[PDB]
């Protein structure tokens, strides 16, 4: 269930927006579905590091 | 009923993370008035722009 989580993206989105090995097209399509289910925010910052590390070892 | 404010709190949110210049008061502050007003999305991105140039170093 979501109830507003907005301070989830402050951490979540802004990590999948820089992390260390992604590109631009793929936080990009990460931080709108962050957007649209910040319940699974936890979620998707976890999968921006893990998918970084297909494109570059963390 | 339009599909703009959609996606403007989107790409308004993903900008607010995306600034050069936006900490996680004034990005996480975004997500905040972008998640619960979607109307005021894009002017929640032109005011983090608008912080990415006055909060920026001259």
């Amino acid at each position: 269930v979501d109830n507003k989580f907005n301070k989830e993206l402050s951490v979540a989105g802004r990590e999948i927006v820089t992390l260390p090995n992604l590109n631009d097209p793929q936080k990009k399509a990460f931080i709108f579905s962050l957007w649209d289910d910040p319940s699974q925010s936890a979620n998707l910052l976890a999968e921006a590091k893990k998918l970084n590390d297909a494109q570059a070892p963390k | 009923v339009d599909n703009k404010f959609n996606k403007e709190q989107q790409n308004a949110f993903y900008e607010i993370l995306h600034l050069p210049n936006l900490n996680e008061e004034q990005r996480n502050a975004f997500i905040q008035s972008l998640k619960d007003d979607p109307s005021q999305s894009a002017n929640l991105l032109a005011e983090a722009k608008k912080l990415n140039d006055a909060q920026a170093p001259k």
